[PDB]
């Protein structure tokens, strides 16, 4: 399929909020779960936050407890991602990808570059 | 959470030869959850070998590897262009998902 | 439940258990076999029911099978190509999530095992020729792992609890069959019956006869059934041949 | 006094062993192997409980008579409680046996002995005969014949 096609990002202001938009189709969405990655420019890979599309569970690391929101929608098959009060640190490109669904994992995005501006 | 570690930071390792790869954690993780991803450089990761022992589409049975417990290896054959690469050790057992710290595999002329 | 690498197996014998509503449920996602259609399972019958029971991960269903490969169908449970049972295996998301770690397996065999055979013990297998004890070390490993059964994980990582039922086919004195089906009765009617095994034809009339506690059915001379008691009310009754000349 | 009966073809837990108890207030009768007991006690046997496949429960002086029978493994016990005493230490009389229960155990059965509580029995045998039988009114055997013991006979 389309292989999930992320909302396109762009600069920001240390203290606002952007908000991802994996919108895709090609296969069912009511028993797949979602995951958001981040890489920040030659960094290790870090798992930002996953939704469990079977309930529609939110569950995702402490690195950062209470600043980390996703909804889905399986109605018009959108995975929306937000922080909120981003810093200057947070600067980093995005994928969204399948995580615990079946064995096969594959199907990475195109990825996004989410980064902060100053200037 | 258990941190993935890789022994080796860098492989500078000329063309022709056949080595190996440690990914390290504090604890066993498991069986067959593990698996590896290859970030291009500008492009998405693509997983090869998966439950420690099986592989993905694509492989030309070039690329191996085996072991359990708190350290693993993945194994070689014989270097060629292609294998300008990075891998990625990952963990799904505990809550917490992390990923590997990296080998920047380069070939030597 | 039990887990897979210490399978619970539990014997049933002397009973009538209708298998149709086992079928005709909507719980249970998987329903093979085919030994026996479900239609015919109540229609036969059969000796030495055998049950087993465990909890493994949904992906690797396909693989308790007969004549199948893999780390479960070699090392934690085999399945002989010439099986006479069913397999039934449903999700239980709900009832073994958080995630929850108490669950093992076996990992590593010296071979395959025996059909229907139960791998339990606990040694140091070593991948090598050097002899290590006592604690784990270099190319030394732990035969047993376990299951990140996380609540929240999609299709093949959610635990699904499987039960594989066996049988003989009365190899010896029947002992469990299936249900019986009943109907109503009729009388001053040419009728053809089916008491309980004992088939004919005629006419069912009322009788003042008395017979004592223990007998089924009586006659008179020459093998001519006469007098038979129904086996719900216990009434004797009385047969009389349909007229004809 | 007399208690039970315990049966088998070996008398070891090696080979199937079937039992039966009076416990003066419910019969118990198991298949379960038993090893060898040569002095059964009592009081208010037991050695193994290797492949316990089977269970079931169950509730002039006297003078109680059985028949055991054993067909292609079924197992048929005939009982008759009060017969009649014509004179003592000497059965004279006619009787007639009932049929208790079956059972459908595959036991297969070659020897036995006979249990008493520690602090007179008759045993017969059978013959594949010839008989005659003279059912009364009700259905009671009344009277009974043989054919091979004399010519009148
Ligand atoms: C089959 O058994 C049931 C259970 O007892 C019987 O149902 C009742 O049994 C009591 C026993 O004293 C009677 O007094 C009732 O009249 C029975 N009710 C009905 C509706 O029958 C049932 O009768 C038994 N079957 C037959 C054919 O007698
Ligand atoms: C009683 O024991 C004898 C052996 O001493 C049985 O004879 C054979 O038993 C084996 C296994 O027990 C069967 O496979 C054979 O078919 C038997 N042979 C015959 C000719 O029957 C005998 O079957 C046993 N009886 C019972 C009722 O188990
Ligand atoms: C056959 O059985 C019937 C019914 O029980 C017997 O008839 C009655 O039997 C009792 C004793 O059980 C007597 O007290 C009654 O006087 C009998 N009544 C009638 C009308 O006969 C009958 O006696 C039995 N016949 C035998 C045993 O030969
Ligand atoms: C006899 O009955 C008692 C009371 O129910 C029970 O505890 C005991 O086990 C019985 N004896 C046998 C041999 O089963
Ligand atoms: C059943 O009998 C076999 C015969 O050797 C024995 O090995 C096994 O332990 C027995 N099982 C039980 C539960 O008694």
């Amino acid at each position: 399929e389309v292989q999930l096609e992320e909302s396109g990002g762009g600069l920001v202001k240390p203290g606002g909020s952007l908000k991802l938009s994996c919108a895709a189709s090609g296969f069912t969405f009511s028993s797949y779960t979602m995951s958001w990655v981040r890489q920040s420019p030659e960094k290790r890979l870090e798992w930002v936050a996953e939704i469990s599309s079977g309930g529609t569970y939110t569950n995702y690391p402490d690195t950062a407890t209470g600043r980390f929101t996703i909804s889905r929608d399986n109605a018009k098959n959108t995975l929306y991602l937000e922080m909120s009060s981003l810093r200057s640190e947070d600067t980093a490109m995005y994928y969204c990808a399948n995580f615990g669904n079946y064995e096969e994992i594959a199907y990475w995005g195109q990825g996004t570059l989410v980064t902060v501006s100053a200037a | 959470q258990i941190v993935l570690t890789q022994s080796p930071a860098i492989m500078s390792v000329s063309l022709g030869e056949r080595v190996t790869m440690t990914c390290t954690a504090s604890s066993s993780v498991s069986s067959s959850y593990l698996h590896w991803y290859q970030q291009k450089p500008g492009s998405s990761p693509k997983l090869w070998i998966y439950s420690t022992s099986n592989l993905a589409s694509g492989v030309p049975a070039r690329f191996s590897g085996s072991g359990s417990g708190t350290s693993y290896s993945l194994t070689i054959s014989s270097m060629e262009a292609e294998d300008a690469a990075t891998y990625y050790c990952h963990q799904y057992h505990r809550s917490p998902y992390t990923f590997g710290g990296g080998t920047k595999l380069e070939i030597k002329r | 439940f039990a887990s897979v690498y210490a399978w619970n197996r539990k014997r049933i014998s002397n009973c009538v258990a209708d298998y149709s509503v086992l079928y005709n449920s909507a719980s249970f996602s998987t329903f093979k076999c085919y030994g026996v259609s479900p239609t015919k399972l109540n229609d036969l019958c059969f000796t030495n029911v055998y049950a087993d029971s465990f909890v493994i991960r949904g992906d690797e269903v396909r693989q308790i099978a007969p004549g199948q490969t893999g780390k479960i169908a070699d090392y934690n449970y085999k399945l002989p190509d010439d099986f006479t049972g069913c397999v039934i295996a449903w999700n239980s998301n709900n009832l073994d999530s958080k995630g929850n770690y108490n669950y093992l397996y076996r990992l590593f065999r010296k071979s395959n095992l025996k059909p229907f055979e139960r791998d339990i013990s606990t040694e140091i297998y070593q991948a090598g020729s050097t002899p290590c004890n006592g604690v784990e070390g270099f190319n030394c490993y732990f035969p047993l792992q376990s299951y990140g059964f996380q609540p929240t994980n999609g299709v093949g990582y959610q635990p699904y609890r499987v039960v594989v039922l066996s049988f003989e086919l009365l190899h010896a004195p029947a002992t469990v069959c299936g249900p019986k089906k009943s109907t109503n009765l009729v009388k001053n009617k040419c009728v053809n019956f089916n008491f309980n095994g004992l088939t004919g034809t005629g006419v069912l009339t009322e009788s003042n006869k008395k017979f004592l506690p223990f007998q089924q059915f009586g006659r008179d001379i020459a093998d001519t059934t006469d007098a038979v008691r129904d086996p719900q009310t216990l009434e004797i009754l009385d047969i009389t041949p349909c007229s004809f000349g | 006094i007399i208690r039970g009966w315990i049966f088998g073809t070996t008398l070891d837990s090696k080979t199937q062993s079937l039992l039966i108890v009076n416990n003066a207030t419910n019969v118990v009768i198991k298949v379960c192997e038993f090893q060898f007991c040569n002095d059964p006690f009592l009081g208010v046997v037991y050695s193994s409980a290797n492949n316990c496949t089977f269970e079931y429960v169950s509730q002039f002086k006297n003078l109680r008579e059985f028949v055991f029978k054993n067909i292609d493994g079924y197992f048929k016990i005939y009982s008759k409680h009060t017969p009649i005493n014509l004179v003592r230490d000497l059965p004279q009389g006619f009787s007639a046996l009932e049929p208790l229960v079956d059972l459908p155990i595959g036991i297969n059965i070659t020897r036995f002995q006979t249990l008493l509580a520690l602090h007179a029995y008759y045993v017969g045998y059978l013959q594949p005969r010839t008989f005659l039988l003279k059912y009364n009114e009700n259905g009671t055997i009344t009277d009974a014949v043989d054919c091979a013991l004399d010519p009148l006979s």
